[PDB]
């Protein structure tokens, strides 16, 4: 299983950056993929999630508005897009991998792979 | 004898509305359509507006379309065209006029006018 | 079952509900044999026709009675 | 299609030689119910239908009667008397893809098991908890439909398999798709073996006197078997008698 | 395109009494001078089926729904009635079945129909030669995504204005077909269906399988000089009427003569003398008491008591364990 | 729908006034008809369907029609004729609509 996400952005606010995460070595549809955030000097914070088979979302209450997350199965790849960006937007953001809510095992309350960090810079 | 008797004429301010009747008579109502026609003094005739014997074909002029609407009461023998955000251009005499083509199910794009109105006056002013 | 004179007859009926009480079922009948309704019972006795039971004949008499 | 959404095709007014099928080499599986695979040029149906779609290798087995699964249960499912052949083969190298081919969907949940033959191809969120999803998924909202993934590096189980199931429908109808066979002259007043468009006995043919009418295909007697058949290329109404028989 | 007809009478719908109609032959096996026990979709005798009329003023072609199966009759002398469309949303989110009888050919269609909410087909009159033309067709607004088609051989109908003629039809939607029975008999009534027994032979059994649960009946109008204004009031109808039943799974005794053909039936369940006479499969009754039937008293609700525990079983720890 | 200013001759003398329209409008739509208005008056129709004529409407009224122009001829022309006579017809276009011509004034 790898993750590999693009490289890194500099924005000025007000802007908005897309960041992409291939997926390869599973089923792309199989999972959720779900993107955190963490701020320099700060802890992680999770942003929402995208269903690749349907594209359903959802999304943190602080991100929402904000952030829309898209899919593209023919070429597992997953975007987020994060939109109104403010200069306490800086951070590297990670694309995760975690089970959908219907495994038995609740594989879906943690992320198991995680992509290379993208840093954007606002 | 047929006749066709518009009222409600008369002098308003432009911005404002009007509403003209039709009474008729000598003829069935709900089996005829019947036409608006207004003459700017000093001009020809200009088709306004109709509206067909069942009020479910209606068509208005380009120049007033979306600011008159018009209806019929098959049951009071009676025609009423409402003018809203009326204008100094919307100044002439107000016909109405009974298509001569009882028969617009064969050809409702022929129209003809058998009988015409004494006309009302409308004058946008002040 | 199925009370019936020949259609030849009559095409009238009368139905035995057997061993169920007329308050169950729903010329209304009680006897032993169930529930008999359709049939007008009289008092006067005959030679048995279509036998019911428990002593209780029918007969086309024009209605089917017991 | 896949198979949440298979595509069934009707065959009718032909001939269907099923032999072109079965003796080839390039099927994997050809198992028939209800009916010998070698015999199926000596029949006639009243029509064929083919489903075909998608499934993995592991699936291929949920393709019959009297099976269980998310295939059998949730996408296409078999009568218990069904009759007629499914036929799979591998197509790992046409309906697999390097990254995965997401165009293949089943169904992976569902409120009750489908009826033979049936077609679910909604997408409403599937309940799985006590509380309404409302049209959203999420925490015991699951979207209904999974895809196979399909990839070319995928062991036999996981590799697709297009699977064409021929149900054989058996109507007390004229019947349109039979095998290529050689039809002979019709004999009469004789004691012959005989097939009449599928319908077969030993008797003796004479022309007959009763009056069938332009739809009636053959007639019976009351013991409920067949004395008389309309010949299918003639339409001459032939009755049907037993050859002469008695104890000795 | 659609047209929305006004002008008509806000009458109440009208009842009429079966009878013993609706009878058809349940399969294509010849059968002569016997009696067949067959349990199939029939009209139960003397059943309450309800009476259109398009009168004049009254045109009545509302939407119904299908059922099990539909009985249909019409009884006219002007050929006002053409043709039925049976679906569910009968507009073109979904594959519908158009079936018209106009003025040169039969045509059978199945399409994503985008069905007018008043359709009908029309036939003018010219005084001028004093012929009947047909000049409208106005049923969908569009018919894409096709998946079945039949056009009959070309015929010229006399479209005259003017009951003499009695069309029965039987539909069905069962087993991948649509199938059809009719029967074609002269009358002399207006007042309702006679009182008589007539078996429906199948007309044509049709490979479709779609989805039907409601239909419609298309209605012919008639426009002369005599009917002025638009489209949606300058019409009139000549008389006519039409039946709708609904069918039944009922088991019928049915007659066949020495011909084949079913000349008479028994509804085993209209009365207990039927019901004898479908016991002892035979038209007639001899004097005698019979048993027939059995009496059986239903349950009118379900009754279910469990344990009252809400403790949930320990499943979890066994699928979920640490180690196996 | 282009007409003549006015028309002008000898009383007795048959006048004929022109519409010129388009194919949209004359040519193929054979729906044209002709009014006659007095001043102070309502108009009324003269001639309709091109050439058909309206009971009591007088005979010497008769119009036709010639590729995209329609015409009106008035035979015998009458000192009571004068007035300013209008084409109408109907329109093809995005909307569908009718017109009038410019109007002709007969002296
Ligand atoms: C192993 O499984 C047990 C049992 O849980 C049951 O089986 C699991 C495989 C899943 O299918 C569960 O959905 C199913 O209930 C787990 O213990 C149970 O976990 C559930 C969910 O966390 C607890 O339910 C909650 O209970 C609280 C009240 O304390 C409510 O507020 C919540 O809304 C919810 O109802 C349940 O009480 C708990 N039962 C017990 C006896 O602990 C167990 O955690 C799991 N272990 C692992 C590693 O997965
Ligand atoms: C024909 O009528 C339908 C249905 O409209 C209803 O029935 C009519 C007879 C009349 O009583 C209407 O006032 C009723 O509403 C029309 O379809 C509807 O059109 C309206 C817009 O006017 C639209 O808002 C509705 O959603 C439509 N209904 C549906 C099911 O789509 C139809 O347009 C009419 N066609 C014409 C112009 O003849
Ligand atoms: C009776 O006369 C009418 C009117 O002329 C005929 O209707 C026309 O038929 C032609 C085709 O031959 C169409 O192109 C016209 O558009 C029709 N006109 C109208 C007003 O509908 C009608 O066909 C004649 N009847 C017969 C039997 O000839
Ligand atoms: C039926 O009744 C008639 C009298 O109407 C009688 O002549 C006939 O013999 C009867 N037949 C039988 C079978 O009872
Ligand atoms: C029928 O029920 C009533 C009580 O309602 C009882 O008195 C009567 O004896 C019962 N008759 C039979 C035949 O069971
Ligand atoms: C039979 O006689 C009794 C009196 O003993 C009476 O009450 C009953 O009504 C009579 N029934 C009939 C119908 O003859
Ligand atoms: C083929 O069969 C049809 C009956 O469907 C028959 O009418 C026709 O004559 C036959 N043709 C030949 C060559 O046998
Ligand atoms: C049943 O039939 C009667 C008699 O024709 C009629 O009056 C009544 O309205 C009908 N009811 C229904 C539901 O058809
Ligand atoms: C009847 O339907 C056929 C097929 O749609 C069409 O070609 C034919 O012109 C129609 N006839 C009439 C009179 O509309
Ligand atoms: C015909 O059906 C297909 C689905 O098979 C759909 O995608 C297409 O849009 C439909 N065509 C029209 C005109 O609706
Ligand atoms: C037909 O469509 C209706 C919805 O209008 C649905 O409830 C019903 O189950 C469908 N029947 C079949 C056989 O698909
Ligand atoms: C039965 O068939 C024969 C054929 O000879 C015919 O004469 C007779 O009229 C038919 N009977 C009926 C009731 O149709």
């Amino acid at each position: 299983v790898q993750l590999v996400q693009s490289g890194a952005e500099v924005k000025k606010p007000g802007a908005s950056v897309k960041v992409s995460c291939k997926a390869s070595g599973y089923t792309f549809t199989g999972y959720y993929m779900h993107w955190v955030r963490q701020a320099p000097g700060q802890g992680l914070e999770w942003m929402g999630w995208i269903n690749p088979i349907s594209s359903g979302t959802s999304y943190a209450q602080t991100f929402q508005g904000r952030v829309t997350m898209t899919s593209d199965t023919s070429i597992t790849t997953a975007y987020m897009e994060l939109s109104r960006l403010r200069s306490d937007d800086t951070a590297v953001y990670y694309c995760a991998r975690a089970a959908p809510f219907y495994d038995f095992w609740s594989g879906y309350s943690y992320f198991d792979y995680w992509g290379q960090g993208t840093l954007v810079t606002v | 004898e047929v006749q066709l008797v518009e009222s409600g004429g008369g002098l308003v301010n432009p911005g404002g509305s009007l509403r003209l009747s039709c009474a008729a008579s000598g003829f069935t109502f709900s089996d005829y359509t019947i036409h608006w026609v207004r003459q700017a003094p000093g001009k020809g005739l200009e088709w306004v507006s109709s509206i067909s014997s069942s009020s479910n074909y209606i068509y208005y002029a380009d120049s007033v379309k979306g600011r008159f609407t018009i209806s019929r009461d098959n049951a009071k023998n009676s025609l009423s065209l409402q003018m809203n955000s009326l204008r100094a251009e919307d100044t002439a005499v107000y016909y109405c006029a009974r298509d001569g083509n009882a028969y617009k199910w064969l050809l409702a794009e022929n129209v003809r006018f058998d009988y015409w109105g004494q006309g009302t006056l409308v004058t946008v002013s002040s | 079952s199925v009370i019936t004179p020949g259609t030849n007859t009559s095409n009238q009926v009368a139905v035995l509900y057997q061993d169920v009480n007329c308050t169950e079922v729903p010329n209304v009948f009680q006897t032993r044999a169930g529930c008999l309704i359709g049939a007008e019972h009289v008092n006067n006795s005959y030679e048995c026709d279509i036998p019911i039971g428990a002593g209780i004949c029918a007969s086309y008499q024009q209605s089917i009675i017991a | 299609a896949s198979v949440y959404a298979w595509n069934r095709k009707r065959i009718s007014n032909c001939v269907a030689d099923y032999s072109v099928l079965y003796n080839s080499a390039s099927f994997s599986t050809f198992k028939c119910y209800g009916v010998s695979p070698t015999k199926l040029n000596d029949l006639c149906f009243t029509n064929v239908y083919a489903d075909s779609f998608v499934i993995r290798g592991d699936e291929v087995r949920q393709i019959a009667p009297g099976q269980t699964g998310k295939i059998a249960d949730y996408n296409y499912k078999l009568p218990d008397d069904f009759t007629g052949c499914v036929i799979a083969w591998n197509s790992n190298n046409l309906d697999s893809k390097v990254g995965g081919n997401y165009n293949y969907l089943y169904r992976l949940f569902r409120k009750s098991n489908l009826k033979p033959f049936e077609r679910d191809i909604s997408t409403e969120i599937y309940q799985a908890g006590s509380t309404p999803c409302n049209g959203v998924e999420g925490f015991n909202c699951y979207f209904p439909l999974q895809s196979y993934g399909f990839q070319p590096t995928n062991g036999v189980g996981y590799q697709p398999y297009r699977v064409v199931v021929l149900s054989f429908e058996l109507l007390h109808a004229p019947a349109t798709v039979c095998g290529p066979k050689k039809s002979t002259n019709l004999v009469k007043n004789k004691c012959v073996n005989f097939n009449f468009n599928g319908l077969t006995g030993t008797g003796v043919l004479t022309e007959s006197n009763k009056k069938f009418l332009p739809f009636q295909q053959f007639g019976r007697d009351i013991a409920d078997t067949t004395d008389a058949v309309r010949d299918p290329q003639t339409l001459e109404i032939l009755d049907i008698t037993p050859c002469s028989f008695g104890g000795v | 395109q659609c047209v929305n007809l006004t002008t008509r009478t806000q009458l109440p719908p009208a009842y009429t009494n079966s009878f013993t109609r609706g009878v058809y032959y349940p399969d294509k096996v010849f059968r002569s001078s016997v009696l067949h026990s067959t349990q199939d979709l029939f009209l139960p005798f003397f059943s309450n089926v309800t009476w259109f009329h398009a009168i004049h003023k009254r045109f009545d072609n509302p939407v119904l729904p299908f059922n099990d199966g539909v009985y249909f009759a019409s009884t006219e002398k002007s050929n006002i009635i053409r043709g039925w469309i049976f679906g569910t949303t009968l507009d073109s989110k979904t594959q519908s079945l158009l079936i018209v009888n106009n003025a040169t050919n039969v045509v059978i269609k199945v399409c994503e129909f985008q069905f007018c909410n008043d359709p009908f087909l029309g036939v003018y009159y010219h005084k001028n030669n004093k012929s009947w033309m047909e000049s409208e067709f106005r049923v969908y607004s569009s018919a894409n995504n096709c998946t079945f088609e039949y056009v009959s051989q070309p015929f010229l109908m006399d479209l005259e204005g003017k009951f003499k003629n009695l069309r029965e039809f039987v539909f069905k939607n069962i087993d991948g077909y649509f199938k059809i029975y009719s029967k074609h008999t002269p009358i002399n009534l207006v007042r309702d269906l006679p009182q008589g027994f007539s078996a429906l032979e199948p007309l044509v059994d049709l490979p479709i399988g779609i989805n039907i649960t409601r239909f419609q009946t298309l209605l012919a109008l008639h426009r002369s000089y005599l009917t002025p204004g638009d489209s949606s009031s300058g019409w009139t109808a000549g008389a006519a009427a039409y039946y709708v039943g609904y069918l039944q799974p009922r088991t019928f005794l049915l007659k066949y003569n020495e011909n084949g053909t079913i000349t008479d039936a028994v509804d085993c369940a209209l009365d207990p003398l039927s019901e004898t006479k479908c016991t002892l499969k035979s038209f007639t009754v001899e004097k005698g008491i019979y048993q027939t039937s059995n009496f059986r008293v239903q349950p009118t609700e379900s009754i279910v008591r469990f344990p009252n525990i809400t403790n949930l079983c320990p499943f979890g720890e066994v699928f979920n364990a640490t180690r196996f | 729908v282009t007409q003549p200013a006015s028309v002008s001759g000898s009383p007795g003398q048959s006048i004929t006034i022109s519409c010129t329209g388009t194919s949209s409008d004359v040519g193929g739509y054979n729906y044209v008809s002709w009014y006659q208005q007095h001043p102070g008056k309502a108009p009324k129709l003269m001639i309709y369907d091109v050439s058909d004529r309206p009971s009591g409407v007088s005979n010497r009224f008769s119009g036709s029609k010639s590729g995209n122009t329609a015409s009106l001829t008035i035979s015998g022309l009458q000192a009571e004729d004068e007035a300013d006579y209008y084409c109408s017809s109907y329109t093809s276009s995005s909307t569908p609509n009718w017109v009038f011509g410019g109007g002709t004034k007969l002296t």
